């Protein structure tokens, strides 16, 4: 069978970038030695080790969505991936409010409207098992109390 | 954040509490009353219970 590949963003400090950056573009397997990601258990956090030096990692969600297009004449461009996830290397934390690009500042926050956005249902859930559990269940819409 | 308009715990600005009996190990019966402060869910949870009370 064939399995979509899964392409996500990594960003680095700067020095650290600059580093990685002359490593890719020199083409050497000796970059593959030098850059190793190493992905916790967590599945939200991790380390990035450029140079055999440790750097602290989170993989954060991102507000819009970005696609991988592919192009052979650069007229036609064919969609390879969906990226929505950044691993920035230095739950409320793992979103990331901000866009890649520079128009894209405080995206989530001002550009995105909030009739789309709004966790809850596995909350229903654990109530709903309860309750089956439970042999006598009391209800009342409260005031301030 | 960017300001918004805060809604109230709901229209009527009113909580959920549920009380849940159950029998411990060897013989107990114990109750707890637990208060869902979360508006929206609340509501989602009430709209369930009276859509189940017509599915009988």
């Amino acid at each position: 069978p064939h399995e979509l590949e899964s392409q996500f963003i990594l960003r680095l400090p700067p020095e650290y970038a600059s580093t990685v950056r002359r490593a890719v573009q020199s083409g050497h397997v000796n970059l593959k030695d030098r850059l190793t990601i190493e992905l916790h258990p967590d599945g939200r956090h991790g380390i990035v080790r450029v140079d055999r030096v440790p750097l602290a990692s989170k993989l954060v969600d991102l507000p819009c969505v970005m696609e991988s297009l592919k192009t052979i004449d650069k007229k036609t461009f064919y969609k390879t991936a969906d990226i929505c996830q950044m691993l920035v290397s230095t739950e409320k934390k793992f979103i990331w409010n901000h866009g890649i690009t520079l128009p894209l500042k405080n995206v989530r926050k001002r550009r995105f409207r909030k009739t789309a956005k709004k966790d809850v249902e596995k909350e229903v859930k654990r109530l709903l098992s309860t309750d089956a559990e439970a042999v006598s269940t009391r209800w009342e819409i409260i005031a301030e109390d | 954040t960017a300001s918004v308009t805060s809604l109230n715990s709901s229209a009527t600005g009113r909580c959920l509490k549920i009380y849940r009996t159950f029998r411990d190990e060897e013989g107990k019966e114990y109750v707890r009353c637990e208060t869902v402060r979360k508006p929206a869910v609340i509501d989602a949870y009430v709209r369930i219970r009276t859509t189940k009370d017509e599915e009988f």
